[PDB]
């Protein structure tokens, strides 16, 4: 079936305060969780994803900065 | 003397961190603040934690990697280029040889004065769980600060 | 018992290699003094925890060495000692002779060697010459054109950052010694607090010493009744540390004199030296009515009424009733204290003045102000919380 | 061949107050780190090299486990020759490093430059000596000094921490004066040899 | 020939890390205009 998705005051207030900068300027950023389908959905944290020439778009992900992340996200067990 | 603003942000995500590392009351944890220390208000607009070992029965037992600061500082310049380390915070009630040693490490990667904060993970009594403490010498003498809690227009929306 | 003869030189062959490059004259000199107990600059190793105040004759030898005692112990022999140390040795001849030792020879080694902080610990290179800046016009010319090298001494203290603390009390002791031979002894006072309070690293000094370093504590406040009074230096080790007689005595007899009252008492006891100047005699009248002024909040009365009669200071600051308003008048001048006072009902109020260190019955009132405090939540407060 | 994490441990003490033999000191262990550094990591895979300092100028961590031995040479800038000295932190600090790293589930190795005869407290060294092992930690002490400087803790040390057979430490005595220092830590069984487990 | 040696391996690694840092630096000043 669908997933229903369930963000915590954490994500929130994290993913929006990303993408406050700016009217026209747009951003992009990076969920993580732990969680299985049927239905549950959880968000423990995220981050800001820098930008390209593209701006938003399928390659603007870099897989060297998320996985430089994810490096640094697993010191306080946050990574998923 | 100068005066502390701290978003909610902030202290919503210090406290889980204390959670996910499943740090119990022999321990305590450590985390780096991001903010603007020019002006006479130091603000707080980006925090993280560390992983942060120590021994409650020695003091001189503690664990502070700082290959972690180089990387995430590196990172943070990809996100925010107005974010840069203004000093770290910490857990725990008292202040012992773990915590005024380390307050020397981040000044090498901390222009002006770190600004120190106790973190109760507890929430004992009154309000403001996070003080407001500025290193200064005349032995270590740490000072507090007003405490004041801001946030932007939609952040507390 | 050899320190230097013996001790110093068989060490210094221990360490760098075999002798730290000695020359024909380094043994030549030790065997000088013999036994006449002249330790005469020990050289680095025994430097640090023997000093000599006799007049060197290797001042011209080790100079050479100086290369040598870098390799050897410590590079804190050369700027905590040595040629540091040369004003402990009490020589005339060597007046204004050492800027190109102490300034010249450290500016050639700063230009080379050292850039900063050179290596090993910190504390070279800068102790150096910002030591000897104001030390230069202390003795012969007046101190007056070492005033304008003090400034520049303080700007480097909140500037620069150095885990001793000798450093920071070096730049004291030249304002010191400014204010020793001038007036305003307030502001001598000030800084020979902040130049040794209780510090044991930092200012050793000998026994002798400290009671000539105490004399300098003495005639301080006597010109002055800021930062508290004289009882202030009994609290810290000073008075304790001291012997009582040979006027060593004068900071403890002006402590039990404000609550006796009477001047020809102490004045028996001391020199025509200090009893002819009248500023000890007027600014001891203001602590004595101070410790009266701080009746007004809480002392004996337990209401917390504020009255003050000029007659019971009158006997207490050994001064006339005519003289009162006269008194209380200078203090507001002066910025001691803050008030408003009342010619024709008697009566002064004052909003503070520097409210003592003192314990006992002074802390066991200030408990009964706040059980008011917790009163009106037995009684006003559990009031409101009945609405 | 040999598996293994190494951390070099940066000691002063009153002993290490003399810079020049020949021609000046320490800079021999800087040149030391590429000689190590290589013959582990350059070698065979699954080998890391870290730096602390647990006495001197602060007991902290100069650099942690990196892929090149340039990285090492930068915490070893900015080191006071003379200092304190602190032996229970220097292995608490390796324990502590050894404890957090990757390649997890494998020996681990303490590498020790020790200018002093290291006496502070008898129970305190036991007590980290019987710690130790269960983690599989080699802590080798390499005597500088003034030529050997032995019968004292450091020999007590190294007595009553080996229960098993390689787990638990090597010797190895520098003699001062112009001499190869990476030599004899080459030919020593600190590197690769002796030791495995 | 094992004195310059010493200072040769330091600016050697210097290099790296402002070589490392401006890498990553035009490959963001390319993205971002």
């Amino acid at each position: 079936t669908k997933e229903t998705v369930y963000i915590s005051s954490i994500a929130l207030l994290k993913m929006l305060k990303h993408g406050r900068a700016g009217v026209p300027m747009e951003v992009m950023g990076l969920m993580l969780g732990e969680f299985v389908d049927d239905y549950t959905v959880n968000v423990v944290d995220v981050f800001a994803m820098p930008q390209s020439g593209t701006g938003v778009s399928v390659e603007a992900v870099d897989d060297v900065f998320q996985a430089k992340m994810m490096d640094m996200l697993k010191q306080t067990g946050r990574d998923q | 003397h100068e005066k502390v603003t701290i978003a909610p942000l902030v202290l919503l995500s210090a406290l889980d961190h204390y959670e996910r590392t499943q740090t119990k009351e022999n321990k305590r944890c450590v985390g780096v603040i991001l903010g603007d220390a020019n002006s006479s208000t130091i603000r707080v607009t980006n925090s993280f934690a560390l992983p942060f070992e120590e021994d409650e029965k020695n003091s001189d037992v503690w664990f502070l990697d700082h290959n972690y600061i180089e990387n995430m500082n590196e990172m943070c310049k990809k996100i925010n280029a107005k974010e840069k380390l203004i000093g770290w915070y910490h857990s725990g009630p008292k202040l012992r040889a773990s915590d005024l040693k380390i307050n020397e490490l981040f000044k090498k990667y901390t222009q002006n004065n770190p600004l120190l904060l106790i973190v109760d993970v507890k929430q004992q009594g009154v309000g403001l769980p996070t003080d407001a403490y500025v290193a200064i010498e005349q032995e270590k003498t740490f000072l507090h600060l007003p405490c004041t809690i801001e946030a932007e227009e939609a952040e507390e929306i | 018992m050899f320190n230097n003869h013996e001790i110093d030189t068989i060490l210094s062959t221990l360490r760098m290699e075999a002798d730290p490059s000695l020359h024909p004259l380094f043994e030549q000199f030790e065997k000088f003094y013999e036994e006449k107990l002249w330790f005469q600059l020990s050289e680095s190793l025994t430097k640090f925890f023997d000093d000599a105040k006799s007049t060197p004759l290797r001042l011209r030898l080790y100079d050479n060495f100086v290369s040598k005692f870098y390799d050897k112990i410590n590079q804190l022999s050369v700027v905590k000692y040595l040629l540091a140390s040369l004003k402990d040795s009490k020589d005339f001849d060597e007046s204004l002779k050492y800027l190109d030792d102490l300034k010249a020879q450290f500016q050639e080694l700063d230009s080379k060697k050292q850039r900063n902080n050179g290596s090993k610990d910190h504390g070279d290179g800068i102790l150096l010459i910002d030591s000897e800046i104001a030390r230069t016009y202390l003795l012969k010319n007046d101190l007056v054109k070492a005033r304008d090298l003090l400034d520049d001494l303080e700007k480097t203290l909140d500037k620069k950052d150095s885990i001793p603390l000798r450093i920071t009390n070096s730049f004291y002791s030249t304002n010191s010694q400014y204010f020793k031979f001038k007036n305003d002894f307030n502001s001598f006072y000030y800084t020979s607090l902040l130049y040794l309070s209780t510090l044991e690293p930092s200012t050793s000094i000998t026994l002798a010493e400290r009671q000539q370093l105490a004399y300098d504590l003495s005639i301080s406040a006597l010109l002055g009744d800021k930062i508290y009074n004289f009882g202030e230096l009994l609290h810290h080790p000073i008075m304790e540390t001291i012997v009582n007689d040979s006027n060593y005595d004068w900071l403890f007899q002006l402590l039990n004199a404000l609550t006796v009252g009477d001047f020809d008492k102490f004045d028996s006891l001391i020199k025509v030296q200090i009893s002819k100047i009248p500023i000890l005699a007027q600014h001891e009248s203001f602590l004595r009515q101070k410790i009266c002024l701080m009746t007004l909040i809480e002392t004996v009365f337990v209401k917390n009424i504020r009255m003050l009669s000029f007659e019971d200071i009158s006997k207490a600051t050994h001064l006339p009733k005519d003289n009162v308003e006269h008194l209380v008048m200078r203090a507001i001048s002066l910025g001691l204290l803050k008030g408003s006072i009342d010619q024709v009902n008697e009566l002064v109020t004052i909003s503070w003045v520097q409210p003592r260190i003192i314990s006992g019955d002074q802390i066991t009132k200030m408990k009964d102000r706040l059980v008011e405090w917790n009163d009106q939540v037995e009684k006003l407060g559990k009031k409101m919380e009945a609405r | 061949m040999v598996l293994e994490a190494t951390v070099l441990v940066i000691d002063n003490s009153e002993y290490s107050r003399n810079g020049d033999f020949p021609r000046t000191r320490f800079e021999a262990q800087i040149d030391s780190v590429e000689f190590i550094f290589q013959a582990k990591r350059n070698s065979n895979p699954e080998n890391t090299v870290g730096l602390i300092s647990g006495a001197g100028a602060n007991p902290r961590v100069l650099s942690t486990f990196t892929a090149e031995f340039g990285k090492i040479l930068a915490g070893l800038h900015d080191t006071q020759i003379e200092g304190k000295l602190h032996m229970a932190t220097a292995l608490q600090i390796a324990q502590l490093t050894l404890k957090h790293r990757q390649n997890k589930v494998q020996h681990q190795r303490i590498v020790a430059f020790v200018c002093s005869p290291i006496s502070d407290s008898r129970d305190e060294l036991i007590r980290l000596a019987k710690t130790l092992k269960k983690n599989n930690v080699a802590v080798d002490i390499i005597n500088f000094g003034e030529i050997e400087q032995n019968t004292e803790l450091l020999d007590e040390f190294i007595a009553a921490v080996n229960n098993p057979q390689e787990e638990t430490s090597h010797l190895l005595t520098v003699t001062p004066g112009p001499r190869l220092l990476y030599e004899n830590i080459a030919s020593s069984p600190i590197i690769l040899e002796e030791g495995s487990s | 020939i094992r004195i310059f040696r010493s200072e040769l391996q330091r600016l050697s690694h210097e290099n790296n890390v402002m070589l490392e840092k401006i890498k990553d630096n035009k490959e963001k000043i390319k993205n971002n205009r």
